[PDB]
């Protein structure tokens, strides 16, 4: 891992979630299931098939190339010619297999980065109102129906409302 | 207008719907940025 | 109590690309750059074939040897093609002059209309123009020329000066071939062209020389002591080239007149041509790919690919993927 969040702190995904990249398991009272972030899926997706776009559009397309004709006496311009060929190739085949390698490496903890922004736009939206016992788990102290729930994964909230439910409960055990 | 980018956005979003389809499915569109849900719509055969 | 947790993708794919601190890492999404696909065939681009040399080389086909009778009405091609199997050459034995530079030029050229530069029959009624063949050219059991250029010789027992001159009308560039003739023996400069020191004169606005007939004893080659040069020009619009000889001269028959156009080109290869049309073409085959590489073939004709070496070109889009026991 690189910002920790997969093969991380949270070991495995979900098969489960077949409706993006990224989304919440939420359990409670109704039940239990997954739900997708249409928001920093979108975000990465037009993101990283930009980066995909970006490589390719530095790709004009190969043109017309054809061998050359010499004979025995041009022996040079013939080599020459063979080197600039060899030449032109090892260098694309060099900048097109390292630049792969290099991508792909930041594209897998491009996601990584994205798992963890999202674990911490809940925590910070949550606060008091649940704990953390890793793994992705924050376990709500107060009650909460789907709507609610829903609320967290809209952003929309408003924060003390569920409170005074939360706070006494935290004490006797 | 077809590019290979954009037949990036596209599998990745089918791979996002289902065999019996689980949608409204214009699942697929809203990450195609670009063309629409009608530029879509016939381009799944 | 009541759990919300965070998490992400998986999926069954057994896709594998590669990163710069792990390999095999599997992955939810990919893409293949490269292109390992072609059709086998030679196509046609924008409506076009190719030009088909078969058994012939450019040179066969330009002087018309006997064996490249196929190739005279070929006017547009969108490309040239030769074979392995082609040696059908120039069939007298000798040099022919900036032969690659001439190769280089036809690749510049989509189309020619070709035309009789100097008509056999009008042409020379002072020279003899029917016996003009050799055993080194033979079509049909019988001993023959070229089609394209014509063969001079003494008519009885007389080979006046000769000159000849042609101005170009066409508006284009006008391909004009011919040839010098450098027979074994003085009995055999004689007996053809009977003036014993010849000469052949060539020139236009580019062009001027004065070539002499080199006579000599030589190794035989398709059964010929003697050797024939074969030259080329380019006519530019408005020039006139004049011949001049006392003997020796293989003179233009047919010429060209020249349509110059991009992105064409002289490939080899053995691959059957078919009535596919495409926009990018090899050697070993066709290509339909909106991939920027491809390892098939360094050779292209169109707009392709790239070219790599790779054998494997894989670059990751979505997240890496647990198997969850
Ligand atoms: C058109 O192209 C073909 C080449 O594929 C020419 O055919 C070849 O012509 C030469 C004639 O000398 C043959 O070589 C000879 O072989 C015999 C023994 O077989 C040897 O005694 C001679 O010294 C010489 O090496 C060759 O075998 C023959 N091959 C074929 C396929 O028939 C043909 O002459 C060309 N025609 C013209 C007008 O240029």
């Amino acid at each position: 891992g690189l910002f920790g969040a997969i093969a991380g702190f949270i070991e495995g995904g979900w098969t489960g979630m077949i409706d993006g990249w990224y989304g919440y398991h939420h359990q409670n009272e109704q039940g239990s299931g997954y739900a997708a972030d249409q928001k920093s899926t979108q975000n990465a997706i037009d993101g990283i098939t930009n980066k995909v776009n970006s490589v390719i559009e530095k790709m004009n397309t190969q043109f017309t190339a054809v061998g050359k004709e010499f004979n025995n006496l041009e022996r040079r311009i013939e080599n020459l010619n063979k080197k600039v060929d060899d030449g032109f190739l090892d260098i694309w085949t060099y900048n097109a297999e390292l630049l792969v390698l290099l991508e792909n490496e930041r594209t897998l903890d491009f996601h990584d980065s994205n798992v963890r922004n999202l674990y911490e736009k809940v925590k910070s939206q949550l606060k008091n109102n649940a704990k953390e016992i890793g793994n992705g788990c924050f376990e709500f102290y107060h009650k909460c129906d789907d709507a609610c729930m829903e609320s967290v994964r809209n952003g929309t909230y408003d924060y003390p409302k569920y409170s005074e439910e939360s706070k006494l409960n935290r004490e006797e055990i | 207008p077809w590019k290979f980018s954009e037949n990036i956005a596209f599998e990745i979003a089918l791979s996002f719907t289902n065999k019996d389809t689980p949608d409204r499915w214009k699942k697929v569109a809203q990450y195609v940025k670009g063309r629409t849900p009608e530029e879509v719509k016939k381009h799944y055969e | 109590g009541d759990t919300i947790c965070i998490g992400y993708h998986a999926n069954n794919s057994t896709d594998t690309v590669d990163t710069v601190l792990e390999k095999n890492v599997t992955v939810t999404h990919s893409v293949n750059l490269l292109e390992d696909s072609h059709n086998g065939k030679l196509c046609k681009l924008k409506g076009i074939a190719p030009l088909q040399l078969g058994k012939c080389n450019i040179a066969g086909w330009l002087l018309g040897n006997p064996e490249c009778d196929l190739l005279l009405t070929a006017s547009s091609w969108s490309y040239i093609v030769e074979t392995s199997n082609s040696e059908n050459g120039t069939c007298y034995p000798g040099d022919f002059i900036d032969y690659e530079e001439l190769r280089e030029q036809l690749s510049s050229v989509s189309s020619f209309e070709k035309f009789e530069i100097f008509p056999k029959t009008s042409s020379w009624p002072n020279h003899e123009t029917t016996k003009g063949v050799t055993a080194a050219c033979s079509y049909a059991g019988a001993s023959s020329f070229y089609r394209n250029l014509l063969w001079l010789t003494k008519k009885g027992s007389s080979y006046p000066k000769l000159s000849k001159s042609y101005v170009n009308n066409k508006g284009k560039e006008v391909l004009v071939l011919w040839g010098v003739h450098h027979p074994p023996t003085g009995t055999d400069q004689q007996s053809l062209y009977q003036n014993a020191d010849a000469y052949v004169s060539v020139g236009s606005s580019k062009y001027n020389r004065r070539f002499t007939p080199e006579i000599a004893a030589r190794p035989k080659v398709r059964d010929q002591a003697g050797r024939m040069n074969y030259y080329w020009t380019l006519l530019e619009p408005g020039d006139t080239i004049t011949f001049e000889a006392t003997g020796n001269l293989i003179a233009p028959w047919y010429a060209f007149a020249l349509n110059r156009g991009s992105g064409s080109g002289i490939i080899t290869s053995d691959a059957p041509v078919h009535d596919c049309n495409t926009k990018c073409q090899t050697p070993h085959g066709a290509i339909n790919s909106s991939l920027p590489f491809q390892n098939i073939h360094p050779v292209t004709i169109g707009e392709c690919p790239k070219y790599v070496r790779s054998t494997k070109l894989r670059m990751a889009t979505g997240l890496r993927n647990i198997p969850s026991i």
